[PDB]
């Protein structure tokens, strides 16, 4: 049903076996995101 | 085979194919660190304009 | 990147192309990096 996949495809072994890649077209890795938290001291005592 | 530090390019691949690359690599530039700078505005900078 | 070059027919390109791509799947290749490719000072300065 389609002859080409133009689609970030990260190229693994098990990926590998039955069809056949190109030269990559980007390279990069596997990265965590986790959520900012405090952005600003409070402060709210200026005596503190 | 030729094992080593050999870049892929596009003159070489047409007469021998390689293998998947295994280690990243492109152009840089490598310059001599100098001394440390800080910006000409610090007199004001660290201060919001709501201040 | 790198590579190994073949001899353009070699048909020994498949079982090398799916070998190199079990190593990323586990470790091996991160382990050999930390073992050759690192060192000290990957810092500020007072003016």
């Amino acid at each position: 049903q389609a002859d080409m996949i133009v689609a970030p495809l990260t190229i693994n072994n098990e990926r590998a076996q039955y069809i056949e890649f190109s030269k990559p077209f980007k390279y990069q890795g596997l990265t965590i995101l986790v959520k900012k938290e405090i952005p600003r001291s409070t402060l709210d005592s200026f005596m503190q | 085979m030729a094992i080593g530090s050999l870049t892929i390019n596009e003159e070489r691949s047409e007469i021998v194919d390689f293998s998947v690359p295994f280690v990243e690599t492109g152009i840089s530039v490598m310059v001599a660190r100098s001394n440390g700078t800080v910006s000409p505005s610090a007199f004001l900078e660290p201060y919001s304009p709501a201040v | 990147g790198y590579g190994i070059a073949l001899h353009k027919g070699s048909r020994w390109k498949r079982p090398i192309d799916l070998a190199l791509l079990q190593f990323l799947g586990d470790d091996e290749i991160e382990m050999l990096e930390r073992l050759w490719l690192s060192g000290i000072c990957h810092e500020v300065m007072s003016s």
